[PDB]
C-alpha cells in the first residue's frame, strides 16, 4: 500500500502536497445544513476544508471524513504542527485528502 | 490609590488565565475520548 | 532550562500542580484569589523559600547558582530539592522588566508569573546535607514537544506587569512609559 | 465552499455574527428527555444553545449537531476563547450554527 | 428553550437541583450485564447515579446518555467543578437528568 | 441500583474485588480476528481482559464493552490510579466486569 | 485467554513480534477512496500501516480498526513509548494485528 503521504497523494488525480510545517491558526466548525464542514487556517494564508459528504465519496470515506475531523480538531487544541497535507486543488478551498505530522 | 494597583492586578491576572489555558490545552486534550458518532445516532 | 532549590519535595509538587507562590495550594484554583505583582514579589524575601510572594516563582540560571541559593536558606535540612525547569513565556528575567530598578540584580532570577506547571519540570536533583546527589531524576509528565520550543517571555511583554507603585518615576520613563497601567505613569 | 464563519452564515436567512473573542462562562447538559440540549453562557451575558434534533434539521445535520456538543464541551474545559459564533436568532436560546476558534 | 439548569429542571417532575461546586470524588463504570450504567460520589457523601438505558427512555435520550458518561468521565479525570445537578429523586442512587459547570 | 462497586460486584456469581489502588503497567490491544480484546498488567503481576464481545454478551453489554476499553486507555496513557476492579473469575485473565477511580 | 501479545500473536500465520520500544516518529492519516488508512514510521526506519478495511476483515474487526486508528493517534499526540507490535508480514508496510505499551 503507499508508505508515505507522497506516494498516496501520487495515486490521485487533482491531488497537491503541500508542506505547512506549521499549526493551525484557526478552527471553524458548522453545523448548518448543507454546510456539515470544518474549515482550518494557517498563518501564511492558506485555507483548507474537510468538505460535506457528498456524491463524490464512496461508503468508506464516510467514517474517513469523521475521523479527519476529530483529527483536525485536537491537532488545533493541542498546537501539535502538520507537516504536509495532501489535497483536492479542484476545489475552493482546497479539500483535504491525508495529513501527516512528525516530530 | 487603588486602581494603578487594580490594573496590574487585573492585568496579570489575565496574562496568567491565558497561560493557564494553553497548559490545560496540554494536559486536558489526553482525556478526550472520540466518537463513532455514525453508530451513535 | 532555569533551576529553583526547594524543601517541597516530588509528590507535594505532583498534589499541587507545581511549584506554587506562597499561600497558593493548587496550580489552577481560582477561589483563592492572589495578589501578582512583580516588583513587589522581585524585593520580599522568606526563610526557608528561595523568593515565591506575590504570585510569582523564581529560578536560577544555573545550577551552581541555585545550589547557592539553596545552600544560603536551606543548608540544615537533611534533603531538599533543585527542579530543572524548562523555558515558557509565563517566565520573566526579573533584572529586564525592572531594569535600573532591579533590587537584587546580581541574582539574575527569572520568575514564573503565577507558579510553574508540573509539565514544564523537566526533572530534579535530590541534595543530601547540602551535598547534590548528580543523577537528574526526569519527570515523566514532562511535556516535551509543546516546551521543545519554548523561551521565556520577552521584557516588553512584562514592562506593563513590573507593578511600580503609581508614583515611581519610572512609569514616567522609557520604557516603561509606552506600557503604564491606566492610573499609573 | 465559504472561506470564513462571516461567509458562510450570511448564506442563511435569520442568522448573525456575534464577535466574542471569550471562553464560555458555563457549559450546561441536559439527558432530560426532549431536551436533550447543551447551553453555554458568556461574561458578557449572552446564552447560546445547541437545539434538541428535530423536524427543522435535515439528516446531515443530526451528525454535525453531536460534533458541536464535543466541541463545545473540550472549548469549555480547556478554557480556549471562541472568536465569532454564527446563530439563527430566531431561537430563544439563540442556536448555533457555527463556531470558530483562533490561535 | 430554558435558559439555565434551574429552569430546565423544574419542566420535570420528581427532579431537585443539588448545588454541588464540587469536583468528584470518584467514578465507577459497569458494564456488568443490566447493569451498563455510571457512579459518581463527592466528598460531601451524596452518590448519583447515571441510570441503565431502559423503557423511562424516549429514544433521543438514548444518544444522551451516552454524551453524560462521556462528560461525567473527563469531568473526573480533569477534576473539573460541578456547579448543580439536576436529578431525579424518585431512584436511588438519585440519577442525573442534567449537569452544569461554571468557570 | 447499586451505590458501589462492591455492591455492584456482589450482585453477579463469580465475581471478586481486586483492591488495586495503582496505575497500569502495561496495555495490550489486538485486531487480529477473533481476538479483538484489551489486556492490562499492574506491577503486582496482575493481568486482566475485557473480553471479545460474544453469545455470553447480551445486546446492552455491547456499547458498555467498547467504553470500557475506551476508559482503560485513556486511564493507561495518563498514568491514573485505579482503585477497585470487579472481575468474572471464571476466565482466564480474569474478566473485568466494572472499574472504579478515586479522588 | 491469550495473556500477552507474543502468545496473541502467536496464534495467527505470518505475523512476527516487533519489540519497537520507542515512540511514534510519524503519523498519516488518509481519507482518499480505497486509501481509508493509518501509515506510522520510527526513527529505525520502520513502518507499519492500519489496513483498509477489506475483504480479509470479518465483521467483528471492524470496529477493532477504528480501536487500532484511535489509538495510534493519541499514542503519537501523547509521545507515550510503544513496547511491541505484533504485526502481519504479507503486506507492505506490515500490518498492525496487536500493540503493547508499557510504564
Ligand atoms: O473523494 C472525494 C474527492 O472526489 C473527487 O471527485 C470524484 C471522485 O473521486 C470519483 O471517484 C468520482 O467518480 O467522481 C467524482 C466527481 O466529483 C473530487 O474531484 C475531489 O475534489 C474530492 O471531492
Ligand atoms: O437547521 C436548524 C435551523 O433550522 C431553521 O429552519 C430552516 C430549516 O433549516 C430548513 O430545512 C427549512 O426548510 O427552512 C427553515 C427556515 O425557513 C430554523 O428556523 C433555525 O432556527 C434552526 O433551527
Ligand atoms: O427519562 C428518564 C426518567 O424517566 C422518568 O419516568 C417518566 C418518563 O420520563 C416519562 O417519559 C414517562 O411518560 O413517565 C415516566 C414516569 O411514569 C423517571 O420517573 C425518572 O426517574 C427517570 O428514569
Ligand atoms: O457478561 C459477561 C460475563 O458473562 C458470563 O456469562 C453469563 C451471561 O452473562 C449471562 O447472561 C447468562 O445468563 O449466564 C452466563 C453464565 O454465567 C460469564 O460467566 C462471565 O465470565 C462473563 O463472560
Ligand atoms: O484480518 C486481517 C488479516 O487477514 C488475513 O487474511 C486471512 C483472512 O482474514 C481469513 O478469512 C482467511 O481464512 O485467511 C487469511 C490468511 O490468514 C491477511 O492475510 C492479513 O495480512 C491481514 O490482512
Amino acid at each position: 500500500a503507499p508508505q508515505t503521504i507522497t506516494e498516496l497523494c501520487s495515486e490521485y488525480r487533482n491531488t497537491q502536497i503541500y508542506t505547512i510545517n506549521d499549526k493551525i491558526l484557526s478552527y471553524t466548525e458548522s453545523m448548518a445544513g448543507k454546510r456539515e464542514m470544518v474549515i482550518i487556517t494557517f498563518k501564511s494564508g492558506e485555507t483548507f476544508q474537510v468538505e460535506v459528504p457528498g456524491s463524490q465519496h464512496i461508503d468508506s470515506q464516510k467514517k474517513a471524513i469523521e475521523r479527519m475531523k476529530d483529527t483536525l480538531r485536537i491537532t488545533y487544541l493541542t498546537e501539535t504542527k502538520i507537516d504536509k497535507l495532501c489535497v483536492w486543488n479542484n476545489k475552493t478551498p482546497n479539500s483535504i485528502a491525508a495529513i501527516s505530522m512528525k516530530n | 490609590g487603588d486602581t494603578c494597583n487594580e490594573e496590574t492586578q487585573n492585568l496579570s491576572t489575565i496574562y496568567l488565565r491565558e497561560y493557564q489555558s494553553k497548559v490545560k490545552r496540554q494536559i486536558f486534550s489526553d482525556y478526550q475520548s472520540e466518537v463513532d458518532i455514525y453508530n451513535r445516532i | 532550562r532555569l533551576y529553583r532549590a526547594d524543601s517541597r519535595p516530588p509528590d507535594e509538587i505532583k498534589r499541587s500542580g507545581g511549584l506554587m507562590p506562597r499561600g497558593h495550594n493548587e496550580y489552577f484554583d481560582r477561589g483563592t484569589q492572589m495578589n501578582i505583582n512583580l516588583y513587589d514579589h522581585a524585593r520580599g524575601t522568606q526563610t526557608g523559600f528561595v523568593r515565591y510572594d506575590d504570585g510569582y516563582v523564581s529560578t536560577s540560571l544555573s545550577l551552581r547558582s541555585a545550589h547557592l541559593a539553596g545552600q544560603s536558606i536551606l543548608s540544615g535540612y537533611s534533603t531538599y530539592y533543585i527542579y530543572v525547569i524548562a523555558t515558557a513565556p509565563n517566565m520573566f528575567n526579573v533584572n529586564d522588566v525592572l531594569g535600573v530598578y532591579s533590587p537584587h540584580p546580581y541574582e539574575q532570577e527569572v520568575s514564573a508569573l503565577g507558579g510553574i506547571p508540573y509539565s514544564q519540570i523537566y526533572g530534579w536533583y535530590r541534595v543530601n546535607f547540602g551535598v547534590i546527589d548528580e543523577r537528574l531524576h526526569r519527570n515523566r509528565e514532562y511535556r516535551d514537544r509543546y516546551y521543545r520550543n519554548l523561551n521565556i517571555a520577552p521584557a516588553e511583554d512584562g514592562y506593563r506587569l513590573a507593578g511600580f507603585p503609581p508614583d515611581h518615576q519610572a512609569w514616567r520613563e522609557e520604557p516603561w512609559i509606552h506600557h503604564a497601567p491606566q492610573g499609573c505613569g
